[PDB]
C-alpha cells in the first residue's frame, strides 16, 4: 500500500464522455501532494494534467474545456474526457504522489487502456 | 492468465542460473513486470522488475548487479539472469504482473498476477 485501483480498460463512446477511474483508500498519516494523468506516446509517457499546490493544469490546448479530474471526494481522483475522438484511444496512467509519516515522498501509478467505439 | 516460472534448481555458491517467466493471457508488454523472493520464514522480498513500453529496469541493493531482469515480449515472456549465487538467495522466486507503468515496482500489493515460483538453492 498505498495502490491506485484502475481498470485494464475503459471503452467509451465517439464523440461522447468517458470517465477513467483512479482511486486509493486515504492512509492515516499521508498527505497528497501531486496528481498527474499521462498518455503514453510509445515507450514515453506524456503528461497531460497536473494538480499541485496552485490547483488544476491541462498542459495541451486540445483537453482545455474537455479534460476534467475529480476533486470532491478525497482519494478519487478519477479523469473524465468529453467528445471523445478517435485518436483519445492510447494507455493513460494515473499518479499520485504522497507525502508520508516518515516525512519522504511514496508514487504510485497505475496504467489502464481506453478504446473508443464507433 | 498463467505466469509460468522455470531455470531454478540446485547450485552452489558464485554458480550462475538463469530464470525465466512465459506469460499467457494477456499483451503484457503494457504490464510492469517484476520478481520476487520468498525464503523460509522470510517474508517475499523484492529482487527486480522492467516497466511496459520497453521502459527501466529496476533492483534490490542485495542482488543488483549479480542479477539482471530482461523481457521479450514476442514470447511474452521475462528473463533473470544471476550470477553469483549466494546461498541467501536460496528462496522460490515469483515472477509477477502489474500495470504500474514507472513507479510502486518495489510494492507487492501493486502486481496482480502470480507465478508459481521457481526453486533456488
Amino acid at each position: 500500500r498505498p495502490i491506485l485501483e484502475v481498470p485494464e480498460s475503459v471503452t467509451g463512446p465517439w464523440k461522447g464522455d468517458v470517465n477513467l477511474p483512479c482511486t486509493y483508500d486515504p492512509l492515516q498519516g499521508y498527505t497528497q501532494v501531486l496528481v498527474k494523468w499521462l498518455v503514453q506516446r510509445g515507450s514515453d509517457p506524456v503528461t497531460i494534467f497536473l494538480r499541485d499546490s496552485s490547483g488544476d493544469h491541462i498542459q495541451q490546448a486540445k483537453y482545455q474545456g474537455r479534460l476534467h479530474v475529480s476533486h470532491k471526494v478525497p482519494g478519487d481522483v478519477s479523469l473524465q474526457l468529453s467528445t471523445l475522438e478517435m485518436d483519445d484511444r492510447s494507455h493513460y496512467t494515473c499518479e499520485v504522489t504522497w507525502q508520508t509519516p516518515d516525512g519522504n515522498q511514496v508514487v504510485r501509478d497505475k496504467i489502464t487502456e481506453l478504446r473508443v467505439q464507433k | 492468465v498463467q505466469l509460468v516460472e522455470s531455470g531454478g534448481g540446485l547450485v552452489q555458491a558464485g554458480g550462475s542460473l538463469r530464470l525465466s517467466c512465459a506469460a499467457s493471457g494477456r499483451t503484457f508488454s503494457s504490464y510492469g513486470m517484476g520478481w520476487f523472493r520468498q525464503a523460509p520464514g522470510k517474508e517475499r522480498e523484492f529482487v527486480a522488475a522492467i516497466g511496459p513500453f520497453g521502459g527501466h529496469t529496476y533492483y534490490a541493493d542485495s542482488v543488483k548487479g549479480r542479477f539482471t531482469i530482461s523481457r521479450d515480449n514476442a514470447k511474452n515472456t521475462v528473463y533473470l539472469q544471476m550470477n553469483s549465487l549466494k546461498p541467501e538467495d536460496t528462496a522460490v522466486y515469483y515472477c509477477a504482473a502489474g500495470r504500474w507503468n514507472r513507479y510502486g515496482f518495489y510494492d507487492q500489493d501493486n502486481y496482480d498476477y502470480w507465478g508459481q515460483g521457481t526453486q533456488v538453492t
